[PDB]
């Protein structure tokens, strides 16, 4: 990831990266909180839990 | 500097 | 394209892979062309006019601005190989280049990154175990030359390649000078506490070793004598100007027949301070603030020299030198003031000497300890910083082959063995590391190519050979002192570089091969880049 | 293999598993040190600090007796306007006097307790150690580090035993901690170390230093322990 | 969108490269081919300020150039080093090292190493100063009229070539008045204690050099006197008059009589102050800062003679010339700091202004040059021609040796290395040869400039140095004929020709190292 300013980060967190992302639509701006919450409950999964979710919303 | 021994 | 708004580039695959790749060869070329004692130099000129010329890849590469990350990343590989060890700034930026080159084939093959990673690090791994065997003990050898033919070696491919006995005898005389005694645990040689000094004017070859200290100062006041032979010196670090009140304290006048009185002991307390520190017979008084015009005539009437504006390293370093200590204040540890004969630093001779229209000061033959100081002349400021550039390598090579006793063959020999054996070593894996493994050492050999490309010869011809050589070493133990035979570039044939006299520290080898396998995983992890718009 | 027993070794060293419900992973700090690789990754069982000593001469100190300080060592100064008026110039020699003296009793007292090692908290209004105090220091043969921060007290303090002094009158050969070894180090070309080991007092602290040969790698890595520490805190927090 | 790695930065290399270095090089020494010999011709240059340089020296012509070019930069840059170095021989160096770098090509372009090439030159230069060591000739310091010839044969190039007699003798009884020795064994010529003073009008015979010094300063009060026979002075670094401190003092006063006795304490001081300068009974008080009016008046009354407002420069070379020293507190005056060594006083008026002489010293270690003529561009060239003349005779002082001019020392040197080369194998040969070859482009300069046949003069030259005893056969630079320097007289310093091929040399050894350049990196 290479941000507005020049910073550089590499990462596979998955929390990270949709940080360091910029999602626009709203609906993709509730998964970023959602990573969030599952770092700070458990500090393990932040991927797995988005990719349930997305998931889910598909088979809806 | 790497010189900082006894004084 | 269409879902995913990010507002941004975002790029994935190949591509990302094959870009990366591009950078970092493009980065190696750049530097490629100055590698051997048959390399060139290279001119570099700014948006001004401001010229500089140099080989020195760290140089270079900091001189340089670049934008993409993955060739940043090089670049800060070469920053941490010249602070970490100081020589071989060019070796490890090639070296990652073509393991990046060859990993990426194997990725274009159906091979996962993973397995060639892993592969990588045991490579890595056994390299470094088996570059312990090749060791020569510096000890066996005799150690002067030992010392004369590194320096030599290190020296070689700069601006002063021919000149390599006397400025090799010379960094070694200084290094020897500098040392310095420890616990007495470990010995230690703190280089970067040799001052050198540029002066453009005669011939290098009249650049000249000072046992003592150069200071780019001159004295206080023309009045003032210029030479002292036997030398008294007292270092001080705060000014030797009137007095003035804190910020806290104000004068009130009330009675007017009271203002005599404070005017004349404003001045009259630093003439006091100042008799003080004569007294005890002081010839040299060093001080980091200034000396007002008021106080300069009391050294003026009294016969001693005065230099103000002394940086703070060079104090430190003459008073360590010559045994007088730093002070702050003249307070004791009782409400007085007191300067004592014991805190005096003594010299055999303080001398004030001009150079090339400018002046300088010579401080010989300090008796606490000893000190070096080097002055080099050249044809102007180009060639004296490049001068001082290729000797602060010289310099650090000396203190690693001194602080570890072991010094290892050049010109490629190491290269050609550590291949040899990692492509014999990769059959006994059996999997899909052998490949990587077999990378690994096929990449190991691009300093001898390099070399002989730059060398104009037949690259192709000249590997062969040393190929067919070690392996004949690696078989047949009665031939083992094949394994030393490098490269020669003035004729075009293998020499047993040990017996010529090519050596280099070990550390460099083992720490070129560490963060140039770090640089190569970090990258060959990358598979995809997403880059944010500026605002 | 070798960052998977630090990890657990962090985190069995913070809690009592006979009634340990959760961890407190602020217990535990990071500190990313750039040069060397990752292999060069270490636990410290005592404090580490990433600012230099003041004092020119004094490295290393074995037996360490260290004191913490939340006053200045400068001359005084009233919280009040305060201002001194000379009239006569026997109170321009007077005012020096007095001001030096001041200094050196404060010195003396602290001597006085047996002190080796001074920490000195951060202040932005008035000067917290000044050139007369610092040279009377060194000729006490102190070692002085200044700046501490003002939000790291609390683990110092948890971590080394010592208790906090915010006047001269309370500083107290029972106010101070013990250490076996405090010492600074210089890596390689990247800068300088301050390191207390062997605390008589061994509070339930641990630091964990970081290396690598680039940022990236670094952060990276910083990243993977923090994930590996909150993992052993969820085993903690739920037996299954 | 656009992908770059290091923007709008310019990389070129190869051959390429190194023939715009050979080029540039080339054309730099060409600009300037025309200034050498004694039928050297001026150059007029227009500077960006407005003002206009006539001048023939090579340092003056070649730093009033701008180039883009970093190898017209180099070469600039080692003009210089040779002129702070030595002074004279800035031109000569210029075109050696053209040469030395244009007969590099030829290896070049024949697929030979650069490396090959630096080792031959480096091998050659050390032969080089061997032979000039070996052909030196000893001079006598004592010899005042070999001192004479020796800056006669300096100066028979420029324009003060008309008046070499008077030249000749203002420089010598400068450097031999300024030479001096002092505590311990710190033998020193320095010429910051020789000022020269150019000022318009009159004729060029009347310049001549002073025992003493001339500022541009006049009385304070008309009703000093302005000649004085016998004086004594004192130099002070310190303001006769009264001055605030500066530890942020106040005063504060409710009586009536407490202004008057604060405005009547400063006359007081003022009074003491001139009270202890009278002590010393002097005649002459010179002072770098202010006089106030009490003080002059004081002072007057005491029949003493004040300047104000004195350069420290023009205050320390006073100190030198009449030995008093300078003290800034008067209450440390001594009888010691009262310089005694004038022997007159003057100030007189040249041309609606006034000059204040100290003149007729018993041994000063200072002194003024005074430069009369046409205008302020000729006074400039004489100017630089007595710098070079000084600078010549500073370095005979320093190192007395001499060798022959008019190229007789270029012939001897390549002779030698022609001679020494066939003891040669390998393929160094070449270089070595083609060095001393290319040390012929003196002469060969010296005989275009004089304008003869240098295609016959030039071989006889060389069929005259193949004998046994010729090494001090030359040109003659006025008629174009051949003679053996001695019966002619020109003999130069040898420092000035082992610092021209040394700087020559190594400016070849580093722009033949150079492969690629890199332009506009920004900083
Ligand atoms: N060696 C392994 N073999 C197979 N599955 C593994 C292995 N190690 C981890 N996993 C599984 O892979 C997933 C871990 O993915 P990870 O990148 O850690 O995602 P997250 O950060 O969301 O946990 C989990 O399903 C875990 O059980
Ligand atoms: N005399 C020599 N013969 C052969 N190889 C040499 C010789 N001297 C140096 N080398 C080689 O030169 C290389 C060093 O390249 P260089 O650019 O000078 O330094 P570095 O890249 O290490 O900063 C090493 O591979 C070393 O073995
Ligand atoms: N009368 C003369 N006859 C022949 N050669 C002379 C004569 N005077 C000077 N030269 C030569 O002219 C050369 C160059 O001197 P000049 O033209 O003043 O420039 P520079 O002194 O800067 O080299 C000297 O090497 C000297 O040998
Ligand atoms: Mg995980
Ligand atoms: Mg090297
Ligand atoms: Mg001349």
């Amino acid at each position: 990831i290479q941000d507005g300013k020049g910073d550089v980060t590499i990462t596979n967190d998955g929390a990270t990266i949709l940080k360091q992302m910029q999602v626009l639509h709203p609906a993709a701006r509730m998964l970023v909180e959602l990573s969030k919450a599952q770092d700070i409950e458990a500090g393990d999964g932040t991927t797995s839990v988005v990719i349930i979710a997305g998931s889910l919303l598909d088979s809806c | 500097e790497e010189a900082e021994e006894e004084a | 394209e269409g879902p995913l708004s990010v507002f941004g580039d975002r790029s994935t695959g190949e591509t990302i892979r094959s870009q990366n790749v591009m950078a970092a060869a493009s980065i190696a070329n750049i530097v490629k062309s100055s590698l051997g004692p048959v390399g060139l130099d290279k001119m570099l000129v700014d948006d001004i006019g401001d010229v500089t010329i140099t080989n020195d890849g760290a140089t270079i590469l900091k001189l340089l601005e670049v934008e993409h990350p993955a060739a940043k990343v090089l670049c800060e590989l070469a920053d941490l190989q010249d602070k970490e060890v100081g020589d071989g700034t060019t070796s490890v930026v090639i070296i990652a280049a073509e393991l990046l080159k060859n990993a990426d084939e194997l990725v274009k093959q159906k091979i996962h990154p993973t397995s060639v990673i892993s592969g990588y690090r045991l490579a890595c791994k056994e390299a470094v175990r088996y570059i312990n065997e090749n060791l020569i003990v510096n000890t066996d050898e005799l150690g002067r030359d030992c010392l004369i033919n590194a320096a030599k070696t290190s020296m070689s491919s700069k601006i002063i390649g021919i000149n390599g006995d006397f400025f090799a005898n010379m960094v070694v005389d200084a290094v020897l000078a500098i040392k310095y005694t420890d616990i007495r645990g470990q010995p230690r040689y703190p280089v970067n506490s040799v001052n050198i000094l540029k002066a453009h004017g005669r011939s290098q070859m009249e650049s000249m070793l000072i046992s003592g200290y150069a200071l780019n100062c001159v004295v206080g006041s023309q009045g003032m004598p210029k030479r002292i032979v036997n030398a008294k010196i007292a270092c001080l670090d705060f000014s030797l100007q009137k007095t003035k009140m804190k910020l806290g304290v104000q004068v009130v006048i009330t009675d007017p027949e009271k203002l005599d009185q404070i005017r004349q002991r404003e001045s009259d307390i630093t003439k006091e301070r100042i008799q003080k520190i004569l007294a005890t017979g002081a010839n040299v008084i060093l001080t980091t603030g200034g000396i007002d015009d008021m106080c300069l005539k009391y050294f003026v009437e009294a016969g001693a020299m005065a230099v103000r504006r002394v940086l703070k390293r060079d104090l430190k370093r003459i008073a360590k030198a010559s045994g007088a200590t730093i002070l702050s204040t003249l307070a004791n540890l009782e409400g007085e003031e007191t300067f004592e004969a014991a805190m005096l630093g003594q010299a055999e001779e303080v001398v004030q000497e001009r150079i090339c229209d400018d002046e300088l000061i010579l401080i010989k033959n300090t008796k606490a300890r000893t000190s070096a100081s080097i002055i080099l002349r050249g044809a102007n400021d180009f060639m004296c910083d490049e001068m001082e550039r290729s000797l602060h390598d010289a310099l650090c090579v000396v203190k690693r082959v001194l602080e570890s006793k072991s010094v290892v063959p050049g010109g490629g020999a190491v290269e050609a063995a550590l291949s040899i054996y990692l492509e014999n070593y990769a059959t006994s894996m059996g999997s899909r590391e052998q490949l990587a493994i077999a990378e690994f050492a096929r990449s190991l050999l691009v300093i001898p190519n390099t070399l002989a490309v730059n060398a104009a010869q037949d690259s192709t011809d000249l590997v062969a050979k040393l190929r067919a050589f070690h392996n004949e070493a690696q078989v047949n133990p009665e031939r083992k002192n094949l394994k030393w035979i490098g490269l020669d570039l003035s004729n075009g044939k293998p020499r047993d570089n040990k017996q010529a006299g090519v050596f280099e520290p070990t550390i460099v080898k083992v720490k070129s091969l560490k963060f140039a396998t770090e640089a190569a995983i970090t990258i060959l992890r990358i598979d995809d880049l997403i880059k944010l718009h500026p605002e | 293999s070798l960052l998977s027993p630090m990890s657990v070794n962090a985190v069995m060293k913070v809690i009592d598993p006979a009634t340990a419900t959760s961890v407190d992973l602020r217990d535990i700090k990071i500190v990313k040190k750039l040069g060397g690789t990752i292999d060069d990754c270490e636990l410290v069982e005592g404090l580490v600090l990433t600012q230099k000593v003041s004092n020119s001469g004094i490295t290393r100190v074995e037996k360490a007796k260290i004191g913490l300080i939340q006053f200045c060592l400068s001359a005084p100064k009233t919280d009040m306007d305060n201002q001194i008026v000379v009239s006569d110039y026997a109170q321009m020699d007077r005012v020096l006097r007095e001001e030096r003296a001041y200094i050196l009793n404060l010195v003396k007292q602290i001597k006085k307790t047996g002190c080796n090692v001074l920490l000195i908290q951060k202040s932005i209004l008035r000067d917290a150690l000044s050139d007369l105090a610092l040279h009377f220091l060194n000729k006490m043969k102190i070692m002085v580090i200044k700046d501490i921060e003002r939000e790291d007290i609390e683990f110092i303090c948890k971590t080394i035993g010592t208790k906090p002094v915010a006047h001269i009158d309370q500083f107290t050969a029972d106010m101070l901690g013990s250490a076996e070894l405090a010492e600074e180090v210089n890596l390689n070309g990247s800068g300088k170390l301050l390191k207390i080991t062997g605390c008589a007092s061994p509070g339930k602290t641990v630091t964990i230093v970081v290396r690598g040969s680039n940022k990236l790698v670094i952060e990276e890595a910083e990243r993977s322990i923090h994930d590996a520490l909150c993992v052993i805190r969820c085993l903690v927090k739920k037996r299954a | 969108p656009v992908l770059v790695l290091s923007q709008n930065t310019k990389r070129e290399s190869g051959r390429k490269v190194q023939s715009g270095n050979i080029n540039a090089a080339k054309t730099i020494a060409d600009i300037i081919r025309t200034c050498l010999g004694p039928k050297s011709m001026m150059k007029m240059l227009l500077d960006p300020m407005g003002g206009i340089v006539m001048t023939n020296d090579g340092n003056a012509i070649l730093r009033e150039i701008q180039v883009q070019h970093p190898a017209a930069k180099s070469m600039i840059e080692i003009s210089r080093t040779q002129d702070e170095e030595v002074g004279d021989g800035t031109t000569s160096v210029i075109i050696l090292a053209g040469e030395m770098l244009s007969v590099a090509e030829h290896f070049l372009e024949q697929q030979m190493h650069p490396t090959v090439v630096i080792s031959a030159y480096r091998k050659a230069l050390d032969d080089m100063i061997s032979t000039l060591k070996k052909i030196s000739i000893p001079v006598d310091i004592s010899d005042s009229d070999m001192m004479l010839n020796i800056i006669n044969s300096s100066i028979t190039t420029k324009a003060i070539s008309r008046w070499s007699s008077l030249a000749c003798n203002i420089a010598l009884d400068a450097v031999k008045m300024v030479q001096f020795e002092e505590n311990g064994r710190k033998e020193i010529d320095i010429k910051k204690y020789a000022r020269v003073e150019k000022i318009p009008g009159g004729i060029i015979e009347d310049s001549c050099v002073l025992r003493g010094v001339m500022i541009n300063k006049d009385v304070t009060h008309p009703r000093m006197r302005r000649y004085i026979k016998n004086p004594r002075i004192v130099l002070l670094d310190s303001s006769l008059e009264y001055k605030k401190g500066e530890s942020q003092t106040d005063i504060e006063i409710t009586r009536e009589e407490d202004f008057t006795r604060i405005l009547q304490m400063e006359e007081e001081y003022i009074q003491q102050l001139c009270e202890d300068i009278i002590q010393l009974k002097p005649d002459v008080v010179i002072t770098e800062k202010g006089i106030s009016d009490l003080a002059q008046h004081y002072l007057m009354r005491a029949n003493i003679t004040a300047i104000r407002r004195v350069r420290k420069t023009d205050n320390n070379r006073i100190a030198r010339a009449c030995g008093a020293r300078i003290v800034s507190r008067p209450e440390e005056l001594r009888e010691d700091d009262v310089g005694t060594g004038a022997g007159l006083l003057e100030i007189k008026k040249i041309g609606d202004e006034y000059f204040t002489f100290i003149t007729d010293c018993k041994d000063p270690k200072a002194c003024t040059i005074l430069l009369r003529g046409a205008s302020k561009e000729i006074l400039s060239e004489v100017e630089r021609n007595l710098q070079d003349a000084m600078q010549v005779c500073r370095n005979v002082l320093l190192d007395p040796q001499l060798v022959p001019g008019g190229g007789a020392s270029e012939m001897a040197v390549a002779h030698a290395l022609t001679e020494k080369s066939k003891a040669m194998t390998g393929v160094e040969q070449w270089p070595y040869r083609a060095v001393a070859q290319a040390l012929e482009v003196i002469p060969r300069t010296l005989i275009q400039n004089c304008g003869a046949s240098t295609i016959r003069l030039l071989t006889s030259l060389r069929a005259k140095h193949t004998q046994e005893n010729c090494e001090t056969w030359g040109v003659n630079g006025e008629t174009g004929t051949l003679v053996d320097m001695k019966e002619l007289g020109i003999w130069e310093p040898l420092a000035v020709k082992l610092q021209t091929y040394k700087t020559a040399v190594e400016t070849a050894v580093l722009l033949l190292r150079i492969d690629d350049i890199v332009s506009g990196h920004k900083k």
